[PDB]
């Protein structure tokens, strides 16, 4: 910016590395030397995929006979099938639903070790009972998410014409759920668990009769003695059904093998892309890196194989082969520059010639903008390891000087 | 519901003779986690070559676990007769994070048979049996080991060629011997060699039939059979519990000769297992043909660090448990099973509490009676009630109204009710719920910027 | 390479040339202390090293072989990762890491780089040699 | 005799040694923490950008920031105490020839 | 409407729900010992 | 802990973590710094003697 | 001693196994320094 504020001399700092380091310094002028910039970064030429693909994930028994009470919510375990949660939700007609520590997008797209779905009868009236934040009775002793694991909960209606789920005569829950201790003077709330049932369910009948009904269990020692006591409270019947659903995934204790179905083209096998690097996908396991074919370590159902820094290393796939995964590697690299001459040269320190006048193979690294002179000097300004030094020529290239 | 078969249709259950005196034996399997005893695999994952960390449940180093063993039943020659039990059944224990448990450690070694003390014979692996669930209790005459609601019943079976895994209620039979009727001790499993252990076809079924006799099973909601080839390598079992059901672990369909332990099923048992019993096995073998049969032992686990040794081929072959002792500290905490000489200060010895000491106010309830009476103020003049030196209660006050909405902030719904304060104060208005979301802390509508604001 | 990280990174200033700054500093650093050492090792005058230097006194021990014998020994009794100052990129990928938590392989993947000594061996033996030469005159 | 004495009983053999365990501590610092969290879901930017929106993907991000910031800083302090000392002894080495 | 607002430490820690007291979690009873503690809201471990 | 449930809970403690670790590494470092500068004066009085 | 802190404490990697091996190294290095430094004051004839 001049004086009068006019853009008169730019620097477009991603162009090269000479760029590079005159952004870094913040100026049109730096000292001569040799500098660390950016490296030149490996990038992807394609991707590989690996899903389980298969049984659909069967969410019929959802669909079947009288949901249960919010105390007894059933669960469907999935692992290892195609999810496809429009295909659940079209069903219903659905009222509210939100997910957490896992964006909208995500929860109908990743994949996951398990998703577990938790349904129950639920009046919509009492929705707000259902918040991580709440302190009401379904949140105290009949349901509670994870708050470990990324959760959504959908709130929704059966229609009318969705004939194969039946409705109970009353919504029901506890709203109360203790235990009196052998001195019967100490009286315990017993709170529930997040993904648990309460310690009342026992108890409590699977439609409570009235509001206000109490239930008791005596208590055996080895249970800690005393009583286990409980109320139930009721909610009467709406013209349509209304439903909860909790979701509770994971994403790492298994093979990730619970995925929206995909189409698989055979250009993302790992097979027809060794030695490329590529982003990939496997079972919910992602990055980027480069495949080889090598002898098979770790135990071969694990499927994946890590290193002690915890990076995925190696990998056993579908097509019974197994697969090194080395990191896309970048490439090093040093400028060299004269301030003098306005000239400079570039240094791949530790790289083959191959991977980058022609380029110059040296001791150090492989350099563009040197020519080979077989000259020496002691008064070297630009060394670059070793015993080699740039020395300009002076303005022409610099040239590959070794130091006497 | 699953069908699980017929009910028996036996008027009575077998005879059962419990000696604990046989059985109180001492035959010592610690865990030495140095030999990677009862390790479960990290489970989503595998290594090679490396030694690290790793957090996990784990049995701790030492532990001599829970000896269990089965043994023949009582005979006159070729007619077996009463079953010969521990007191195993009654012997409830807490589940907790679950077990490992180390099978046929004594095969092949001369042992004795214990119905017969100064008989000698060669051992022989045979597979626990377990009872597990969330509520127990006694039976009829005042005994325990009753299970009650759905019960998780582990009972091999097939002379130990299947193991078979069902949930589901079990109903007290009410014949003689059995736990609701008449005489009864303890039920047992049992099998008879002579008819169902053929060299071919061997009996499915014998040790589930023998399990009816005693209970009847209802509501079951599933059944499942694993299938085990028979040999008497030791192997080991594992039983761990979370939210996606109940795991077993084993490792005989990975690393049978190595011992790690692989997941091989998920159970859909999702009601937490407090308790488990071993169920007693007695075999109903003639007097002649008595076997050793190999002690089990059942070890608990917990959340442990341990330094893992991942060979080439990924499997645990050495491990150090890192709260074992001190010098074990030092190995995990350079990561190594081999570090150098020298003094090395390690995490402390903790004190830990002997017990508590507790002090509240108490007396006065704090009152919140002046709410109750007369037309509450509109929400600009809410009334302020601060509550010091007193005892609380707010299901005494939550009782009293039908509540819509209660929500805390900086503050856990269990812990309102539960911790004690400087002070409370209670604001309390008129207010129609169908402008609840203007308290909101969010909202810029009238109530949050003129009339009433939280803290 | 996550742009979005990026875009955060930024609003914590010029942080990355303050790393590249102090680290460019400190390694200069070193090049000039070499090169004043070795300025300083350096011989005006020195007499040829020939077998047989020492007369009676055996020095064959530090005679070049060129690093000398006790040199050789002293480097091939350190384990020292071998950097690949010339082709270590690609050692990486035909080969691999040598072993776990291979540091050298790691540059290429954790963003760090090893940069190679200010002198080669056969100089820093040089300076070593005539220094040997000059010490009884 | 000094021909076998590059031993475990050779002090200054050990400070060779340990001037090189030294060099590779430093790296093992850089190497070794890019694994943690520092509180977040994953060390991975590309799983907290996979698996959440903005306003939460921003914290977890910001997280792995903060932790590698400081790391990087830790390590030019020592690279900075470890050159430091380099040269004073450097000198030594000068004063020594 | 009912706000509540509690405040954690500007005088002893008296509003309490009740508590039946043990006659063993006394401090003259356990004096030497390593324990728990919880005082008018104040807590932590040590010795008394 | 016992004024919060996890999701807040892990914020609080996690600041509690960030500033003892803070501690500790500057702990760490002055240790380093001071026993260097120690180990340098220790040579001093050894020429000193 | 808190089991929660712990959990979370490991998120942040070795960072304990960090502090350790520094502060052994550091006060190796003054053990070391006092070794060095008296076996030079060290005499090797004195008189009483
Ligand atoms: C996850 O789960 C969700 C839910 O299960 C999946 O989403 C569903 O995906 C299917 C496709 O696989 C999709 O079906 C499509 O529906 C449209 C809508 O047509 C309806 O309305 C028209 C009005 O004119 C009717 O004529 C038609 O019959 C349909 O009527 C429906 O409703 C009436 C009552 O009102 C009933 O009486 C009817 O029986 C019926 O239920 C169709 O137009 C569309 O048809 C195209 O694809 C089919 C493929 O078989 C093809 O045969 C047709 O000729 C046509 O294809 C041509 O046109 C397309 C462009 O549209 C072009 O690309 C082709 O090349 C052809 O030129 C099809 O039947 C269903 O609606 C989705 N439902 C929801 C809720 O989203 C989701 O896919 C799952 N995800 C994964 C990964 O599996
Ligand atoms: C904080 O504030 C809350 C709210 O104020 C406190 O919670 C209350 O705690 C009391 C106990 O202190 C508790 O009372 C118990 O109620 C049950 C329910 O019984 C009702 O239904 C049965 C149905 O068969 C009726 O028969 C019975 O009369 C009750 O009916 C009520 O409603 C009808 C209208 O529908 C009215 O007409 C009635 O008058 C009545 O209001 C009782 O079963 C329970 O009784 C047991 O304890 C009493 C103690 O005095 C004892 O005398 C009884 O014999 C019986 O004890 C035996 O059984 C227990 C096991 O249950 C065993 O442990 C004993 O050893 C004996 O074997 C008692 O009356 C009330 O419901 C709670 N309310 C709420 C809302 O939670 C809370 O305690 C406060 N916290 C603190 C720290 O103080
Ligand atoms: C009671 O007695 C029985 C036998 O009477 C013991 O069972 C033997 O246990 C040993 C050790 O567990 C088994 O030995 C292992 O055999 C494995 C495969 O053997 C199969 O395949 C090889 C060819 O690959 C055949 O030659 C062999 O005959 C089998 O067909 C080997 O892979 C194992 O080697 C692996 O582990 C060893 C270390 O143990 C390593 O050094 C090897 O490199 C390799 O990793 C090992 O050799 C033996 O086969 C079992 N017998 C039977 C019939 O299966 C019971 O263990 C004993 N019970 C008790 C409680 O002591
Ligand atoms: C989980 O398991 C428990 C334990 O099995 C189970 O509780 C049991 O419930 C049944 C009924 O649901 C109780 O059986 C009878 O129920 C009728 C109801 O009308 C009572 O009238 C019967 O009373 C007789 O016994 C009394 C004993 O004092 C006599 O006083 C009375 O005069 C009658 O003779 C009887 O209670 C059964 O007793 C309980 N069992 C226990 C141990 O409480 C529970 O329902 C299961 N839970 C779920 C959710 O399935
Ligand atoms: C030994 O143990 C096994 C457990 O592993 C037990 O297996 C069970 O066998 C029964 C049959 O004896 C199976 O029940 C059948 O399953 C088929 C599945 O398609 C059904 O179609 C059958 O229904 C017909 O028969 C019913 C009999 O009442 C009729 O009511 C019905 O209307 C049909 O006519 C029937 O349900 C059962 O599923 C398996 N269980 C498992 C878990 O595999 C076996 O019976 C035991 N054997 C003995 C001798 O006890
Ligand atoms: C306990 C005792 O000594 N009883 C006397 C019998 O020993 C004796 O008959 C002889 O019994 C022999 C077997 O004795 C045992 C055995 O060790 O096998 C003794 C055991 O303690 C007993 N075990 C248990 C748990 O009670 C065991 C058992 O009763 C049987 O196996 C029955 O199935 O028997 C052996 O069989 C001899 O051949 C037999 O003569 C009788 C006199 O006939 O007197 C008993 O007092
Ligand atoms: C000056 O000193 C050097 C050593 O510093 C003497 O050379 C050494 O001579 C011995 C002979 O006893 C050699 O031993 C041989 O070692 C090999 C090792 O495999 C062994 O196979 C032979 O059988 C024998 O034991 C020793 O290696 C050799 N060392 C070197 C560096 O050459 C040298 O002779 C001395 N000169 C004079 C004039 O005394
Ligand atoms: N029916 C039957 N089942 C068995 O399992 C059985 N086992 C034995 C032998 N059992 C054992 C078990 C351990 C040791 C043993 O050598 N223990 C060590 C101590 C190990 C330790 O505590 O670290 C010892 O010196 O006693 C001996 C015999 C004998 N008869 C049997 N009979
Ligand atoms: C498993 O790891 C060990 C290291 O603990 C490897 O052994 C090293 O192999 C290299 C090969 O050049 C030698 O230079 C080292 O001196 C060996 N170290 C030790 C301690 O022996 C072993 O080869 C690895 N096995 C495989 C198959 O990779
Ligand atoms: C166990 O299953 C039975 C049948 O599927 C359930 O239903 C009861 O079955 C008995 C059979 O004699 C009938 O007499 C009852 O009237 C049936 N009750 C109902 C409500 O239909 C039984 O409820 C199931 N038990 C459990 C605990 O699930
Ligand atoms: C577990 O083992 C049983 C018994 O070997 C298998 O059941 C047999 O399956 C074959 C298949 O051709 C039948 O011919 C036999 O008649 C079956 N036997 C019986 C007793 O039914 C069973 O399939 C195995 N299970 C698994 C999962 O492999
Ligand atoms: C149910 O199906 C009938 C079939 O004619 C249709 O007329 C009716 O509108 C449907 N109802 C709903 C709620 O979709
Ligand atoms: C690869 O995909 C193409 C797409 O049409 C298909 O024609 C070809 O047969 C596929 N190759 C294999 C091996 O399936
Ligand atoms: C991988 O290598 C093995 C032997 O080294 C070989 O037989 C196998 O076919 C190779 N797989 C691929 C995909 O090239
Ligand atoms: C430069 O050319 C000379 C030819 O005499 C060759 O010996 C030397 O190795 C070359 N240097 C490089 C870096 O190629
Ligand atoms: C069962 O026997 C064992 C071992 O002798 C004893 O410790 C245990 O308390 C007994 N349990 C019961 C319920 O009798
Ligand atoms: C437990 O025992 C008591 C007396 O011993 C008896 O009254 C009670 O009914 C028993 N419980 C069961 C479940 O039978
Ligand atoms: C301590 O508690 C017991 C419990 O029954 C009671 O009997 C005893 O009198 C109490 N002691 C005092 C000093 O109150």
């Amino acid at each position: 910016f001049s004086v009068d504020g006019y853009i008169r001399r730019a620097i477009d700092c991603g162009f090269n590395d000479l760029s590079q380091l005159h952004c870094s310094y913040e100026s049109f002028d730096v000292e001569s030397g040799v500098y660390s910039v950016s490296s030149f970064e490996a990038k992807p030429s394609g991707s590989v995929v690996e899903q389980a693909e298969g049984v659909e994930c069967d969410f019929s028994p959802l669909l079947s006979g009288t949901p249960p009470q919010v105390y007894n919510f059933k669960r469907l375990v999935f692992t290892n099938c195609n999810y496809n949660l429009t295909k659940l939700l079209s069903l219903f007609s659905v009222n509210d639903f939100t997910c957490s520590q896992i964006s909208p997008a995500a929860i109908a797209s990743n994949c996951y070790s398990s998703l577990i779905l938790d349904y129950f009868s639920y009046p919509l009236s009492m929705k707000s009972d259902l918040s991580v934040s709440s302190a009401g009775p379904i949140s105290q002793f009949n349901y509670k998410q994870s708050f470990s694991n990324p959760t959504c909960l959908i709130l929704a209606t059966v229609p009318h014409n969705l004939t194969t789920i039946t409705k109970p005569l009353k919504y029901s829950y506890i709203n109360k759920c203790s235990r009196l201790l052998s001195d019967d003077r100490t009286e315990v709330p017993q709170l529930v668990n997040a993904n648990q049932y309460s310690p009342c369910v026992s108890i409590v009948p699977s439609t409570v009769w009235e509001d206000g009904d109490y239930y008791r269990k005596q208590l055996s020692p080895l249970e800690g003695g005393g009583w286990l006591v409980a109320s139930g409270s009721t909610v009467a019947m709406t013209e349509q059904l209304q439903m909860g659903f909790g979701i509770t995934v994971q994403y790492g204790t298994d093979t990730n093998s619970v995925c929206p179905k995909l189409e698989f083209a055979n250009d993302t096998k790992i097979a027809s892309q060794l030695g490329n690097c590529v982003e990939y996908s496997l079972y919910g396991v992602s990055g980027r890196g480069v495949f080889q074919n090598c002898t098979a370590v770790g135990v071969r159902q694990q499927r994946f194989v890590y290193d002690a820094y915890q990076n995925l290393v190696g990998y056993y796939s579908d097509d019974g082969n197994y697969y090194c995964l080395r990191a896309c590697v970048s490439v090093p690299v040093s400028v060299i520059y004269d301030k003098e001459t306005k000239t400079h040269a570039t240094l791949f320190g530790s790289v083959a010639c191959e991977h980058i006048y022609g380029p110059l193979q040296t001791p150090v690294g492989c350099v563009l903008g040197l020519v080979n002179s077989s000259l020496f000097v002691e008064d070297c300004k630009l060394p670059l390891g070793q015993s080699l030094c740039a020395l300009p020529d002076t303005p022409g290239e610099m040239r590959l000087a070794s130091i006497a | 519901t699953v069908d699980v078969g017929p009910d028996s249709v036996k008027s009575a259950c077998i005879e059962v003779d419990i000696q604990q005196t046989f059985f109180d034996k001492t035959w010592p399997r610690p865990i030495d986690v140095s030999k990677a005893d009862g390790i479960i695999y990290p489970q989503g994952r595998t290594y090679s070559n490396i030694t690290i960390t790793y957090q996990g449940l784990f049995p701790y180093q030492g532990d001599h676990g829970d000896m269990y063993v089965y043994s023949a039943g009582h005979a006159t020659g070729t007619t077996p007769q009463k079953l010969f039990v521990a007191n195993y059944s009654q012997d409830v224990k807490q589940f907790a994070n679950g077990f490992v448990v180390r099978i046929g450690a004594a095969a092949n070694s001369t042992g004795t048979v214990i119905i017969s003390p100064s008989t000698s014979a060669t051992i022989r692996k045979i597979y626990p049996a377990f009872m597990l669930g969330s509520s127990v209790g006694n039976f009829s005459d005042g005994k325990m080991g009753r299970f009650f609601n759905h019960t998780l019943v582990l009972l091999p079976d097939g002379c130990g060629t299947l193991l078979r895994a069902f949930y589901c209620i079990l109903e007290p039979r009410s014949g003689n011997h059995c736990p609701a009727g008449n005489s009864y001790t303890s039920f047992a499993t049992y099998h008879t060699p002579a008819t169902d252990c053929s060299d071919g076809n061997y009996n499915r079924n014998a040790s589930l039939n023998s399990f009816k006799e005693y209970f009847n099973l209802r509501n079951c909601t599933f059944m499942y059979t694993y299938n085990i080839t028979e040999d008497e390598i030791l192997e080991w079992f594992g039983i761990t519990q979370t939210a996606q059901g109940v795991h077993l672990f084993s490792s005989r369909y990975v690393d049978l000769y190595g011992g790690n332990m692989f997941q091989f099923a998920t159970l859909p048992v999702y009601d937490t297992i407090k308790y488990y019993s071993i169920i007693p096995h007695s075999i109903r073998s003639i007097q002649s043909d008595r076997k050793a049969w190999a002690a089990f032992y059942v070890y608990k686990l917990q959340p442990l660090t341990f330094l893992l040794d991942f060979s080439v081929d990924g499997y645990i072959r050495r491990a150090i448990d890192c709260g074992f002792n001190d010098l074990s500290q030092l190995h995990c905490s350079y990561e190594s099973f081999d570090v150098e000489s020298g003094v090395y200060s390690v995490s402390s010895f903790e004190a830990k509490p002997s017990g508590s000491v507790v002090e509240q106010a108490e007396g006065v309830e704090c009152d919140f009676s002046p709410l109750l009476s007369g037309t509450p103020p509109q929400v600009y003049n809410f009334k302020r009630l601060v509550f010091t030196n007193c005892n609380y209660n707010l299901t005494k006050l939550l009782s009293l109204f039908s509540v819509n909405d209660f929500t805390c902030s900086q503050i856990s719904p269990a812990a309102i009710a539960s911790n004690c304060y400087s002070s409370l104060i209670l604001d309390y208005f008129s207010y129609p719920l169908s402008m609840k979301s203007d308290l909101s802390v969010s909202s810029a509508g009238p109530i949050s910027q003129f009339n009433y604001k939280q803290s | 390479g996550f742009q979005k990280c990026e875009q955060l990174l930024r609003e914590y200033g010029q942080f990355c040339s303050k790393i590249n700054q102090a680290l460019h500093g400190a390694n200069l650093r070193q090049d000039d202390s070499v090169r004043n050492l070795f300025a300083s090792v350096k011989s005006s005058q020195s007499s040829p090293i020939i077998p047989g230097f020492g007369g009676d006194f055996n020095l064959t021990l530090l005679e070049p072989v060129a690093r000398s014998a006790i040199e050789d020994l002293l480097f091939d009794k350190v384990t020292i990762a071998d950097p690949g100052y010339m082709q270590g990129y690609d050692d990486c990928m035909q080969q691999g890491p040598a072993s776990a938590r291979d540091l050298i392989c790691a540059q290429y993947v954790a963003g760090y780089k090893v940069l190679p000594p200010l002198m080669d061996v056969n100089m820093e033996a040089a300076y070593t040699s005539s220094l040997l030469g000059s010490i009884a005159g | 005799a000094m021909q076998t004495g590059f031993t475990t009983t050779n002090e200054a053999f050990q400070k060779v040694q340990d001037a090189v365990n030294n060099n590779a501590q430093a790296l093992s610092k850089l190497a070794s923490e890019l694994s943690n969290t520092f509180g977040a879901i994953s060390a991975s930017i590309g799983d907290i950008i996979q698996r959440l929106d903005p306003p939460e993907q921003d914290a977890q991000i910001d997280r792995l920031i903060n932790g590698r910031l400081t790391t990087l800083n830790a390590f030019v302090a020592q690279q900075l105490v470890r050159s430091e000392s380099a040269a004073l002894s450097a000198q030594l080495a000068k004063d020594k020839v």
